[PDB]
């Protein structure tokens, strides 16, 4: 039936995410040359996506495909870990973009700056803490608002102001920050810089893809949840298009190992030596 | 000038030309004999047991 | 008239060539045709010495075959205990441009040189538990390519000014000067009895010199490009040279000729270092293709490849007891194979 | 190369004191340091050890807990803080240096010493107490352990010290059959894993003193009883 | 841990040496490296004096940036046997005298050496900073001497303008790797002062473009 092939597709997606992030982590840990700030941020992003590849999809497959496998305590843990990991990945992307912005803006202080392991650890822990604090406590508080056998959705999906604030702080600020950090880089080199035109076009194209993937993979689901929150009924019965926006955010975890860690030109040396 | 250099070169060639040379076969036989005599003391050629070699990973 | 002198020199070199041809009755391959081949040589990386941060340019094993000194462009000269992975010493050089290093046979002194035209000798076994520059030998015009120790007081160096020198350490003056090369001398090796030494230069010719008298005993020319390495056979009556034309050549002192050539069609890059093994049956040579090849000295076949480096192999050495072979490449890693 | 020690004196029981050791003429920042005490008439006894960079600190069980060791590199000084002094703490204290690497010579240099007066271990035994001998003969001194000092790497950790009357101890042979610098080759040492001997070929007027055998296989370091030599 | 006390102390010493090596390497990786390559004393000593044996090293600082400049013009040996030692240098500085065109012509030798250095197989990503100098005496000579002596195929006004630009374009056209290499041309002189600022701007531009090139952009 369609259930078997759907389960195979979900397993393939989870396996792809797992393998990509495992390869990134192995490349980071094998070589000792990748001890710069950007490499640590890429490692954090890889960890955040790897845990999505192992915790979120495998538990979600039986729940919707064959039969219920969640009770009252597993569902809360699953929701909390899923939201934490997604927000952590978004914040890691924002941090990487900010690091690139710092490298472009003031390159003189970028070279002579000494950070140390403690500062990098503090940044990563702050990223994870901020990722949790956005969704975790609110889900924990609002879990009681559901009535008897409600489906595994956060209890605030019918709350226009709470959902609006959460969606704002989770997606609208990061996308604006990434858009600003990705337009300063191009404008700065356009001002400073026929070879000129060709390099300007290899930047506009490169920076637009990084911003475009983030916007496309994260915009629809944030719009359906807010729109459906205004209906008197509890959200709305899910159509086909609502279950596509749900999986679109998880597809961003598969794309990320292909963009940020794979084009760094120092991880490719790690990839080549380890594999070949 | 170049006359002194030419004189030095010709003197060096004259000195070099006065060297006795043995046959190639005798030298090759001597090299083979030396290689064969000390064949048992070649750790690289004959691998030693893992207890004997100080390097054991 | 210089033309008459040139013609007479041409006549003399033709006479030398004819005399050499007259004594070539049989090739080395013909005599070594009937002998058991060594077979396949498999070597494993027992130790990996890391800690350098730039290209490694030279190394030299100790007399006890346990300690080894390595030099890199990072500006550090590191003395490692090879049995463990410990670092016995880490000497900071005054000039970061170093291209050679040596370790005294007694084990007290260590010498290094490079683009600064000065050979610095440090004394390790001192009071105060510190390493300080014992001597700074100067007087060369070109970059220093190699340096070898005869004893605790005498050293031999070669430079890019087409000149080698024998220095007394106590009084930093050139005791003897060897000239005659028309190209930059790139390597040298001392005889086991420390009475003769061979030097290879960029004029595609090697020269055998007498240390005590100071005159050039012999010259050999069979290559086609610059010579980058040289080493005596353990017997002391032959030596091997490596050049940029991807060929190694074995010359013999008594026959005054070349005996065997090691080359292959798949390999086309230059050769950075050549060294024999105990008993002289094997010949290990590093290459620019990130590899090291093992050749059977008696035959011309190939025994194996030591492929564990990600950049050009710049130096290699074999212990005095033949237990291990150390290799250092342009990536900051030393690998010991056994 | 010199070490100068300050402190000591007469201390009332139950008090506290501080001992200073100043090193001048060598690299103090790369040498591990030891404090070793000697009773007025008994043999030497290890007290404490501090590594280079203060990474590792070891104390003797006798004074464990109430003693503190420290070092200052820019000022090149070593400090010992002694608290709650008992009547058994009276001794001559020595500030010894020791550098550890392959082929090194630990305990090569000893300090001068400062006097202080208060108002499961390997046993190293020297049965002999005094040997009367005339100059010009060969003398053998026997030191017997209580455990196999030979290690899996082939090294045998046995140190021989000579203390002349009125002078600080002097290193002679650091590891088994390894003569130290500055001493004549007429001294030699050998051993058989448990019992070891020190041989002097041509004894002179400067060989009068006390000989100590020490083990460095594992902490706490244990000394042996004195073996005096008399003309 | 199947180790003796002395072996443990040796391990501690090695671990302490590792820290010092790492700290020295990290500090040495934060400096800018310049390789000075002149041609027949073509104003090499003029610019080294304006920045505050075989090889000479000059270390200076400008705007919280440490510059190390290597002059290797006194080697007088084969260049191909030691040029690979300078791979990875941040930038190359080339000094060309404009007043030796009347002076075997020196300008042709300078062009040949520039072609050799620029299209070398080791400096395939390093940028060259040109320092065409001696402009005043160049004008003094061009007033009473045509430029056609060096370039027969040249039709231009005999003034400072339209003639120095021709030399700049001739020197720039020798580049064959425009895809990953750029040349920064500056017209300095003996009395010029803002050369250090030009070097600083060129270096920071190179740093920005290299940082954005490693990341996969650009
Ligand atoms: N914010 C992550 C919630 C989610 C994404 N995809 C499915 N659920």
């Amino acid at each position: 039936s369609t259930r078997i092939t759907l389960a195979f597709l979900m397993s393939l997606l989870a396996f792809a995410i797992m393998l990509g992030n495992a390869v990134v982590i192995l490349a980071f840990v094998v070589d000792k040359n990748l001890r710069h700030r950007s490499n640590y941020f890429f490692l954090n992003l890889a960890i955040s996506d790897f845990f999505v590849g192992v915790i979120s999809i495998p538990l979600y497959i039986p729940h919707t495909l064959f039969e219920w496998d969640f009770g009252k305590e597993i569902c809360v843990f699953w929701l909390t870990t899923d939201y934490l990991l997604c927000t952590a990945s978004v914040y890691n992307i924002v941090l990487i973009s900010y690091d690139r912005y710092q490298s472009v803006s003031n390159a003189v202080s970028y070279r002579t700056q000494h950070t140390g392991i403690l500062k990098i650890v503090t940044l990563m822990v702050a990223v994870w803490v901020l990722a949790f604090l956005v969704n975790g406590p609110m889900i924990l508080v609002s879990e009681s608002w559901k009535d008897e056998g409600s489906e595994c959705e956060p209890g605030f999906f019918s709350e226009w102001y709470i959902l609006a604030i959460t969606s704002f702080l989770e997606f609208l600020v990061p996308v604006i920050l990434v858009a600003y950090f990705n337009m300063y880089i191009y404008w700065s080199l356009w001002k400073r810089g026929h070879l000129e035109l060709l390099r300007a076009r290899k930047l506009a194209k490169s920076l637009a893809i990084l911003l475009g993937v983030f916007a496309v993979c994260w915009a629809p689901y944030s719009l359906f949840t807010i729109v459906l929150s205004f209906y008197p009924s509890a959200t709305r019965p899910k159509s086909v298009w609502y279950r596509i926006a749900f999986w679109l955010q998880w597809f961003n975890s598969f794309v990320n190992p292909f963009l940020y860690p794979l084009c760094h030109k120092r991880f490719q040396k790690a990839f080549l030596k380890i594999f070949c | 000038a170049s006359i002194a250099q030419a004189r030095k070169l010709v003197e060096q060639l004259k000195m070099e030309a006065n060297i006795d040379r043995i046959k190639v076969s005798k030298a090759a036989a001597d090299l083979m004999a030396y290689c064969e005599a000390h064949a048992k003391e070649d750790p690289l050629l004959t691998p030693v047991p893992a207890s004997e070699n100080p390097f054991r990973e | 008239e210089l033309d008459q002198l040139r013609q007479e020199a041409e006549q003399l070199k033709n006479q030398i060539r004819d005399a050499r041809k007259a004594c070539a009755d049989a090739t080395l391959s013909q005599i070594t045709n009937n002998i058991d081949p060594v077979g396949r040589i498999q070597m494993r990386t027992r130790r990996t010495l890391r800690g350098h941060l730039a290209k490694i340019y030279a190394m030299h094993w100790g007399t006890d075959s346990r300690l080894l000194v390595s030099a890199s462009q990072d500006g550090k000269l590191i003395i490692w205990d090879s049995y463990t992975t410990n670092k016995v010493h880490a000497i900071p050089l005054r000039s970061s441009w170093v291209m050679t290093c040596a370790y005294a046979p007694s084990g007290n002194y260590v010498a290094c040189g490079g683009l600064d035209n000065i050979c610095s000798i440090y004394n390790l076994k001192t009071r105060e538990g510190n390493v300080r520059v014992s001597r700074e030998l100067a007087g060369h015009t070109g970059y220093l390519s190699c340096c070898r120790f005869l004893d605790d007081n005498q050293i031999v160096t070669s430079s890019g000014d087409t000149t080698c020198a024998l220095w007394d350490i106590e009084t930093g003056q050139q005791t003897t000067t060897f000239t005659g090369h028309t190209g930059d001398v790139m390597s040298l090796s001392l005889a086991p009895d420390t009475r003769l030494f061979v030097s290879g230069a960029c004029d595609a010719s090697a020269k055998l010199w007498d240390v005590r008298e100071g005159m050039c005993r012999q010259t050999f020319t069979g290559h086609e490009s610059d010579i980058n390495a040289i080493c005596f056979f353990p017997n002391g009556n032959a030596f091997a040279t490596g050049s940029d034309d991807a060929t190694c050549r074995l010359f013999d002192l008594r026959a005054d000729q070349e005996l065997m050539t090691y080359s292959h069609d798949n390999i086309i890059c230059g050769i950075t270092s050549v060294s024999f093994s105990k008993s002289g049956r094997l010949l290990l040579a590093g290459y620019d293709d990130f590899n090291c090849n093992v050749w059977d000295a008696l035959k011309a076949d190939r025994a194996g490849v030591l492929a564990g480096h990600d950049n050009r192999v710049s130096c290699l050495g074999v212990t005095d007891d033949g237990m291990a072979v150390a290799t250092g490449s342009w990536d900051s890693f030393l690998k010991i194979w056994n | 190369v010199q070490l100068v020690e300050s402190g000591g004196g007469l201390v009332q029981p139950g008090g506290s004191r501080k001992l200073s050791c100043s090193a001048s003429g060598f690299a103090f920042s790369s040498f591990g340091m030891h404090w070793v005490r000697q009773a007025p008439e008994k043999g030497l006894e290890w007290v404490a050890y501090i590594s280079s960079g203060s990474g590792t600190i070891y104390y003797a069980d006798t004074v464990k807990g109430r003693f503190t060791i420290s070092r200052d590199d820019p000022k090149n000084t070593l400090f010992l803080q002694m608290t709650s002094l008992r009547s058994e703490d009276t001794a001559m204290y020595y500030c010894v240096r020791s550098i550890y690497y392959y082929g090194s010579s630990p305990f090569d240099f000893w300090g001068q010493g400062t006097t202080l007066t208060v108002s499961s271990d390997i046993v190293m035994t020297q049965a002999t107490s005094s040997v009367p001998v005339t100059p010009g003969e060969s003398v053998s001194i026997s030191c017997r352990s209580s455990k196999s000092l030979l290690h899996s790497n082939g090294n045998t950790y046995l140190y021989w010290f000579l203390q002349r009357p009125g002078q600080s101890p002097q290193l002679l042979i650091y590891r088994m059959s390894n003569l130290a610098s500055g001493v004549p080759d007429r001294f030699s040492g050998s051993g058989s894993g448990t019992a070891f001997t020190l041989t002097i070929s041509r004894l002179e007027a400067e060989d009068v003193g006390v000989y100590y055998c020490m083990q460095h296989l594992e902490y706490p370091l244990t000394f042996g009883a004195g073996t005096k030599l008399e003309l | 841990c199947t180790l003796s006390a002395e072996d443990k102390a040796a391990v501690e010493r090695s671990k302490m040496i590792d820290r010092n090596l790492r700290e020295d390497g990290e500090k040495a990786a934060r400096e800018v490296k310049l390789l000075l390559l002149g041609a027949g004393e073509s104003g090499k000593s003029t610019i080294v004096k304006q920045m505050k044996t075989g090889i000479v090293e000059t270390h200076f600082t400008f705007k919280d940036l440490h510059f190390k400049m290597f002059d290797v013009g006194g080697q007088r040996s084969e260049r191909k046997k030691w040029i690979h030692c300078f791979e990875g240098v941040t930038a190359i500085i080339f000094c060309v005298a404009l007043s030796d065109y009347d002076l075997m012509n020196r300008m042709h030798e300078s062009m040949k050496l520039f072609d050799s250095i620029c299209n070398n197989k080791w400096f395939t990503d390093t940028s060259i900073i040109l320092f065409l100098n001696k402009k005043d005496l160049f004008e003094e000579k061009i007033k009473k001497s045509p430029l056609t002596i060096c370039y027969p195929e040249y039709a231009g006004s005999n003034t400072y303008e339209e003639a120095a630009a021709y030399i700049q374009c001739q020197f720039e056209d020798l580049n064959k790797r425009k895809d990953t290499k750029e040349i920064y041309t500056h017209f300095t002189c003996a009395t010029d002062t803002k050369n250090v600022q030009f070097v600083f701007d060129a270096v920071t531009d190179v740093i920005i473009k290299n940082n954005l090139k490693d990341c996969g952009l650009f």
